[PDB]
């Protein structure tokens, strides 16, 4: 088929499949969740391992006091799309000294994902991004594809293994909006734990998670800062 | 061929073979004419390839009966017109087998596997009458 | 399907980073290891002559007092990442007047490696290790040629990385002394290379918190050479 | 006269034409596109000729043309 | 449903939540299923598969399983 | 992917492409070098100059500064591309920086400046493998072999061109645990290594020595003889 | 015992063809007919087809072992008809067992964008995936696959009515290693001291058919120094023939 190539080119279908392609390439694996409250907002991704003598990956960065974001894959796009973030709140606290709205941000950084889809000499993006945040207006949860689309959303999942997590999602989202923190990330931890794999139990080893909320700014939670939240899990009942 | 009587056709007699398709025009079934004392001074080829190849088509106790299992296969290299087809030749020739040269390219048939085929079909018509002393000219086709 | 990586595969993969994960293996075997005690690297000396200058294959190198290096792949390539990473040491000197974390080397080094795909070169057929013993403690770090980095307790790269790495998960923990942990990566390393150990085909060096200096651990270490 | 089952596989095309040969107690001519892209210049041509001949002399008859986008193209 | 009554199963079954379970499928992949599920209660020594069969049959023949996310490129 | 382009991967990691630059390189002339107890020298050959011919032009080595040269086997478009590089960096470096000029610097830029035209597309890298020999490196002589894939490396005695494929072995079957004793036995085993050449009689086979601290000096036709008779006469008595 | 290692895969090869058809009692009375046939892919070309020569050999049963290139000739059209013709052959035996090789050169799906080529494949490849029967659809026959890429195996193949059960396999482990030369030790007459449990170490991931060509190797050691018998040195420098000059 010779309709796969640089994302100038239609498919005679009307599609560009590359960016399929990319899409794709986000489903490769092990779960992340995030979901947001009247409250607060939170983010999780699972540090993977490689062996019994190498570190699990963290997957969770900070963008700004009052937003942050969570990342797929090998972050070649991920992280320095994040630091662009970052420097975009810091312009904002240079011209105004505001925490810039969630949603004013993540349409730029939208518009900045559809620019290489246009023109020739830069791949798509191979990640998919996760954002929790807060500001003047609220607390939202933000996420955005190589298909360069931002959605505001209640809660969302990006992986594999983890159509039980959107599915939980989709049943407790009646629940999210009104929850507070420890409610909305002992929500997002049960959807992570309809995720566990057949011979596996959730461990502090490799949940990670990133909170954010109206008077918190974004911070990110480890192994020991994890289990006072994944106290309240879901049991494991028949 | 067989002698058969003219009227009932019943067969009364057998008769010498002059026949069967160009197969054997590919094969050569006669042991090569050059031999070990024409390849002038290339000397430690002819104690390699003894050791290799030459032993086992009139000695196979010493690939089969020793303890041992035979081998498979000796690869030849240096510039064309070095003696490569000039030495196998000469090792052939130091037996009785028949000896079968094919260059690596020759063989390109058309739809899936029919060149293994006609690497297959030597293979297949070596014991049919005595074994046989393979050469492919030009081995560079094949893997890279 | 593979003549750039502007596109990725209908699996959604680049057909270029994994034939970079296998062009680990075109040079000779590599270690790493972390302990409390510090950061130790080792790379097989295989020669190709002799007679070549046997230290001119530098692929255990000192980045700077406090950290080090080894590489696996070609060795051209790994020059300009190497030699990234000792320069980013000096820019520290003469900017903030104080040294430099291996983690902000690391994250420099991995910012130069990740160009190939959104500039506006070409990807680097090379995976580096180092180690250091900065600010924040010992700390191995590990880095494939996509231009990511990983901490590392321990490490293998080059030729019978995999093998080297799965044995050694039976005989390593985060914290012993850096001795052990040289001599149980030596008992591993005299079978990955190719037969038997010397200068020729043998190569280590280490840094720890009691040592910011003389990285190059090199004809001193004899004895646990020939204690093993 | 003509029924195309159209769909992406899996779904149950072969199996709802092998049932309707089924219940019908008619003759079922069962048949792929992929057995008539065969080599000779003209073969595929008499092959179809040939086998709506046999049908018309089977009179009840169901040809079934199993993958025609071999042939449709 | 068919295939579980040609099958014989064991009653305690939410066919629903199977297919529930079935997300995106193809008739012939469910198909598969049914009678995967049948042997690996030949592997549980049950004399006749129930739910936990069909689960754990579709959490093998789901997918090839893929490669691993966190360090794709 | 395929041999096809320089800037990709082979599907086992190889760069059939870039590799190519051994029989680039190989179809060349033929060069040795080596460092003496002292003093490097160097010798050619394969000049076959075509009666109207000279190998005046040929120029297979030429002196870059007065502590540093190299030997260019290859292609010579590249290698006198090579030369107006190497000499003029040198000479401006030591004219105008701080800092002097060694072997190991011009080494060193050579190497970065094939890497980096590997490092694009639409710019060929250069297909040629020299050996660059120097007489100041913190005052110390040595040898480099550069290779056009932009890896360098240090040598005690090397050879290029056509000759690089015997030689490799040939070294290691006579080099002595004593460097070439002062320039004879230097002179001596430069011979040696070159009678893999055509001849080796010297009708055609030429060489050079740079004392480590004096420029290049020419075994000039005048009086190559004399080396070449030191050489005929060493395998003559050893018979 | 002569698979190297994989004794685990052809175990589990037999729960689906030696299984229900010497032990019947658990198929289809729990509900289901014994099934027949079962797929394998693992090494490059290592040890493969030789598994369903063991379970032949314990099945009592008729071997035939086909590749692509017996389904071909010049003469088109009949490639397919070969499948059918080897079916019927098989049914006329008292029962048989039928393995194919290199299954994805035949069941490998359809190739429209080809323009033509080599095409005979399109008219003969689907009259043995269509053609072929299940466990519920076959007669009295036993059917084995294998091939060493699987990526591209049409599903057809894959799902039921041509497979009951898929197998992977590897390198050769360290069990399996030992044990090839285990095996091999049987195979030569040798100096039977060796120290086996060290040559599938100094062995790294590797295949057990280079293990087979490494004994020959141990057996051209003998012969070049023309001696009687094969030495533990014979052994250890063989095995580097392969792990030194195939790998330097
Ligand atoms: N040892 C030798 N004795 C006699 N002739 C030789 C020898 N080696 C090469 N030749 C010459 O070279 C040719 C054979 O060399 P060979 O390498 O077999 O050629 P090719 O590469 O065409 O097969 C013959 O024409 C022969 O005249
Ligand atoms: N709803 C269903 N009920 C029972 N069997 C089904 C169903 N859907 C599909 N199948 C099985 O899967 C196959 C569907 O694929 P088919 O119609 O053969 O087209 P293709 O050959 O393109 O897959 C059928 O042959 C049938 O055996
Ligand atoms: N470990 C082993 N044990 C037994 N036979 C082996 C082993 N490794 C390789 N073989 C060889 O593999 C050959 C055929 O199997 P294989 O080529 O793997 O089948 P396939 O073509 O399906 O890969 C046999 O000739 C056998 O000698």
């Amino acid at each position: 088929n010779q309709y796969d190539n640089d994302v100038t080119v239609w498919s005679p279908q009307g599609r560009i499949h590359q960016i399929e392609y990319a899409m794709e390439a986000v489903k490769q694996g092990s779960a992340t969740v995030g979901l947001k409250s009247k409250t607060h907002a939170v983010l999780v991704a699972l540090k993977r391992a490689q062996s019994e003598l190498a570190a699990h990956q963290k997957k969770i960065l900070h963008v700004d006091n009052h937003i942050g974001i969570s990342i797929a894959g090998l972050t070649a796009d991920a992280r320095l799309l994040c630091n662009f973030m970052r420097q975009e709140c810091l312009d904002s606290r240079f011209v105004f000294d505001r925490p810039l709205p969630v949603s004013r941000l993540v349409s730029l950084i939208g518009s900045k994902t559809q620019i290489p889809t246009q023109r020739y000499g830069r791949r798509p993006y191979g990640v998919g991004l996760l954002i929790a945040g807060y500001d003047d207006m609220g607390p939202h949860i933000f996420q955005t594809c190589p298909s360069a689309n931002y959605f505001d959303c209640r809660a969302m999942s990006i992986g594999a293994r983890s159509q039980s997590a959107r599915t939980y999602l989709e049943r407790h989202m009646s629940e999210f909006m009104e929850c507070n923190l420890n409610e909305l990330v002992k929500h997002g931890l049960r959807a992570l734990r309809e995720t566990l794999p057949a011979e596996q139990d959730l461990t502090t080893k490799n949940v990670s998670i990133g909170i954010v909320g109206k008077d918190l700014e974004f911070t990110i939670y480890d192994d020991d800062d994890v289990s006072p939240f994944l106290e309240g899990l879901e049991e494991r009942p028949q | 061929s067989v002698l058969l009587n003219h009227k009932v056709h019943a067969v009364i007699g057998v008769l010498m073979d002059d026949t069967d398709p160009l197969v054997t025009v590919m094969k050569v079934e006669k042991a090569p004419q050059e031999t070990y004392a024409d390849i002038g001074g290339l000397d430690n080829q002819i104690q390699e390839i003894k050791e290799s190849v030459e032993l086992p088509l009139t000695h196979p106790e010493y690939y089969e009966e020793m303890g041992i299992k035979p081998p498979k296969g000796v690869i030849l290299y240096g510039p064309p017109g070095t003696g490569k087809t000039l030495l196998a030749k000469a090792v052939a020739n130091q037996t009785s087998a028949t000896f079968l040269r094919v260059v690596g390219s020759e063989l390109i048939q058309k739809y899936l596997g029919d060149g293994p085929k006609l690497v297959r079909e030597l293979f297949r018509v070596a014991e049919e009458h005595a074994p046989s002393i393979v050469f492919i000219d030009e081995i560079d086709a094949i893997g890279t | 399907y593979d003549r750039g990586v502007n596109t990725f595969s209908p699996e959604g993969r680049l057909f270029q980073v994994e034939y970079a994960i296998e062009a680990i293996k075109l040079g000779s075997t590599a270690i790493g290891i972390q302990t409390s005690e510090g950061v130790c690297l080792a790379v097989e000396k295989r020669i190709t002559s002799p007679l070549m200058e046997p230290s001119s294959i530098e692929k255990i190198v000192e980045i700077d007092a406090h950290i080090g290096c080894a590489m696996s792949g070609l060795i051209a390539d790994a020059k300009t990442l190497i030699d990234k990473a000792r320069v980013e040491t000096q820019n520290h000197w003469f900017t903030y007047n104080e040294t430099m974390t291996v983690e902000s080397v690391t994250q420099a080094v991995s910012n130069l490696a990740l160009q190939f795909g959104e500039e506006d070169s070409r990807p680097f057929g090379v995976a580096l290790l180092f180690g250091g013993v900065d600010e924040k403690g010992p700390q191995l770090f590990h880095m494939d040629p996509s231009g990511t980095f990983v901490q590392c307790d321990a490490r293998a790269i080059g030729s019978a990385s995999e093998g080297a790495q799965s044995s050694l998960q039976e005989v390593y923990h985060k914290s012993m002394t850096l001795k052990e942990a040289i001599k149980s990566s030596l008992i591993i390393l005299k079978q990955v290379m190719e037969e038997k150990l010397n200068a020729t085909n043998i190569e280590l060096a280490t840094v720890q918190p009691g040592q910011n200096f003389h990285m190059f651990t090199k004809e001193e270490l004899e004895e646990v050479i020939k204690d093993i | 006269k003509g029924v195309l089952m159209y769909g992406p596989p899996g779904t149950g095309k072969t199996l709802l034409a092998r049932a309707c040969a089924a219940q019908t107690k008619a003759t079922f001519l069962k048949l792929a596109g992929p057995q008539l892209v065969q080599m000779f210049i003209g073969d595929g041509a008499k092959l179809v000729r040939d086998a709506f001949a046999l049908a018309k002399e089977k009179a009840p008859s169901i040809i079934f043309i199993d993958e025609l986008d071999a042939i449709g193209t | 449903q068919i295939h579980s009554r040609k099958m014989n199963v064991s009653p305690d079954v939410n066919y629903e939540e199977l297919a529930r379970c079935t997300d995106d499928f193809n008739g012939a992949q469910c198909k598969a299923v049914c009678v995967e599920a049948g042997m690996i209660a030949l592997r549980r020594g049950a004399t006749e598969l129930t739910h936990e069969d069909y689960m754990e049959g579709i959490l093998e023949v789901q997918a090839k399983k893929k490669a691993n996310l966190q360090y794709y490129a | 992917s395929y041999d096809r382009a320089i800037t990709v991967f082979s599907p086992d990691g190889h760069l059939f492409q870039v590799e190519y630059a051994q029989e680039a390189v190989k179809k060349g002339s033929t060069a040795v070098g080596v460092r003496g107890r002292d003093i490097v020298v160097l010798g050619v050959e394969k000049k076959s100059v075509a009666k109207l011919q000279d190998e005046r032009t040929v120029r297979k080595i030429c002196a870059l500064d007065d502590n540093v040269c190299m030997a260019f086997a290859g292609l010579t478009a590249d290698a006198r591309i090579v030369i107006n590089r190497a000499r003029v960096e040198c000479q401006s470096h030591r004219l105008t920086v701080e800092d002097p000029v060694t072997v190991e610097y011009i080494t060193r830029y050579i190497a970065s400046l094939k890497q980096r035209y590997t490092q694009s597309n639409g710019r060929r890298p250069f297909g040629i493998s020299a050996l660059i020999v120097g007489f100041d490196f913190d005052g110390t002589p040595r040898l480099y072999q550069t290779d056009p894939s932009g890896t360098y490396h240090a040598w005690k005695a090397n050879a290029i061109g056509r000759g690089a494929k015997s030689v490799r072995e040939f070294l290691e079957k006579n080099y002595t645990d004593e460097a070439i004793e002062t320039d004879d036995l230097t002179i001596k085993l430069v011979i040696k290594a070159l009678l893999e050449v055509v001849q080796s009689g010297g009708k055609n086979i030429e060489l050079a020595v740079m004392r480590r601290d004096q420029s290049l000096k020419i075994l000039n036709p005048e009086e190559i003889e004399k080396y070449v008779a030191e050489i005929e006469k060493e395998k003559e008595e050893n018979e | 015992s002569d698979v190297g290692g994989c004794k685990e895969q052809i175990e589990k090869l037999r729960e689906v063809v030696e299984t229900p058809l010497l032990h019947p009692e658990r198929f289809v009375n729990l509900g289901i007919e014994p099934p027949k046939g079962v797929l394998l892919f693992g090494p490059p070309g290592t040890g493969k087809t030789l598994c369903a020569r063991a379970v032949a050999n314990r099945t009592d049963a008729c071997f035939i072992r086909v590749i692509g290139s017996e389904l071909v000739q010049k003469y088109v059209g009949e490639g397919a008809r070969m499948v059918r013709e080897l079916f019927e052959m098989a049914r006329t035996k008292k029962a048989c067992l039928i393995f194919f090789d290199e299954i994805d050169a035949i069941g490998g799906a359809r190739f429209d964008d080809g323009a033509g080529g080599d095409n005979e494949v399109q008219r003969t490849m689907l009259e043995l995936i269509n053609q072929l029967d299940g466990f519920d659809p076959r007669g009295n026959i036993k059917v084995l696959m294998a091939t060493n890429r699987p990526d591209t195996l049409d599903p057809a193949l894959m799902r039921p009515g041509r497979l009951d059960r898929k197998i992977e396999f590897s390198l050769p482990d360290l069990e399996g290693r030992t044990h090839i030369f285990k095996i091999h030790a049987r195979s030569m007459s040798v100096e039977r001291d060796i120290r086996f449990e060290l040559l599938a170490r100094l062995c790294p991931n590797s295949t057990g058919a280079e293990i087979r060509s490494v004994c020959t190797e141990a057996g051209m050691f003998a012969i070049r120094a023309r001696r009687k018998i094969a030495t533990e040195k014979d052994f250890l420098e063989a095995v580097n023939k392969v792990i030194k000059s195939y790998a330097k």
